[PDB]
């Protein structure tokens, strides 16, 4: 519950 | 999404996506240029050729789910496009803990400026 991109 | 993503870092580096990879180079985040950095940030550069591949999807914003079997990131059925953002995410999750041994510090917080021109899918 963490990650962009 | 993001969410998914995220939850698939951590397990699998045990880093926190947002900050560690979420600044990283120059495709580990919302950039797209530039010749990536290293190995992680190649790792980027797929992730978003494999997102850009998914044009009748929304892959930062569809939610899915997924599962972990014997220790593996197991992507189960659900709608085509959730399938295949779950795929996506699964291999560059992987290819970020595949490849720790190469993160480097010094391309965290990276400028998008030092990054430029277009590199083909």
């Amino acid at each position: 519950f963490l990650s962009y991109k | 999404s993001l969410l998914e993503f995220g939850k698939m870092i951590l397990e699998e580096t045990g880093k926190l996506a947002i900050p560690s990879y979420s600044s990283y180079g120059c495709y580990c985040g919302w950039g797209g240029k530039g010749t990536p950095k290293d190995a992680t940030d190649r790792c980027c550069f797929v992730h978003d050729c494999c997102y850009g591949n998914l044009p009748d999807c929304n892959p930062k914003s569809d939610r899915y789910k997924y599962k972990r079997v014997n220790g593996a990131i197991v992507c189960e059925k659900g709608t085509s496009c959730e399938n295949r953002i779950c795929e996506c995410d699964k291999a560059a999750a992987i290819c970020f803990r595949q490849n720790l041994n190469t993160y480097s510090k010094k391309y965290m917080l990276y400028p998008d400026f030092l990054c430029k021109g277009e590199l083909k899918c």
